């Protein structure tokens, strides 16, 4: 809403990049630890039987 | 696939705003290229 497009958007694409890479590490780990409680629940599921 | 040629006289204050993304009279009411534009700018003083 201040800035012109031919300048804003350079500031609009940083952030994208930043915000895009914080996305892309909080997926990642959560994809660790889904590994973990996955062998973990492995583990819990051996134990029940 | 095709060519424009766009021609038209300005002044030498205003042929910075014949670019892509520029504000003015000119970029803003007389002539206003696109962010993405493709092409080429020339211009040479014509007093004579």
């Amino acid at each position: 809403s201040r800035l012109d497009p031919p300048e804003a958007e350079v500031q609009i694409d940083r952030l994208i990049t930043g915000r895009l890479q914080s996305l892309q590490t909080y997926v990642t780990q959560q994809l660790i630890r889904a590994a973990e409680i996955r062998a973990s629940a492995n583990l819990a599921a051996t134990k029940m039987s | 696939t095709n060519v424009y040629a766009d021609s038209f006289v300005i002044r030498g204050d205003e042929v910075r705003q014949i670019a892509p993304g520029q504000t003015g009279k000119i970029a803003d009411y007389n002539y206003k290229l696109p962010d993405d534009f493709t092409g080429c700018v020339i211009a040479w003083n014509s007093n004579n």
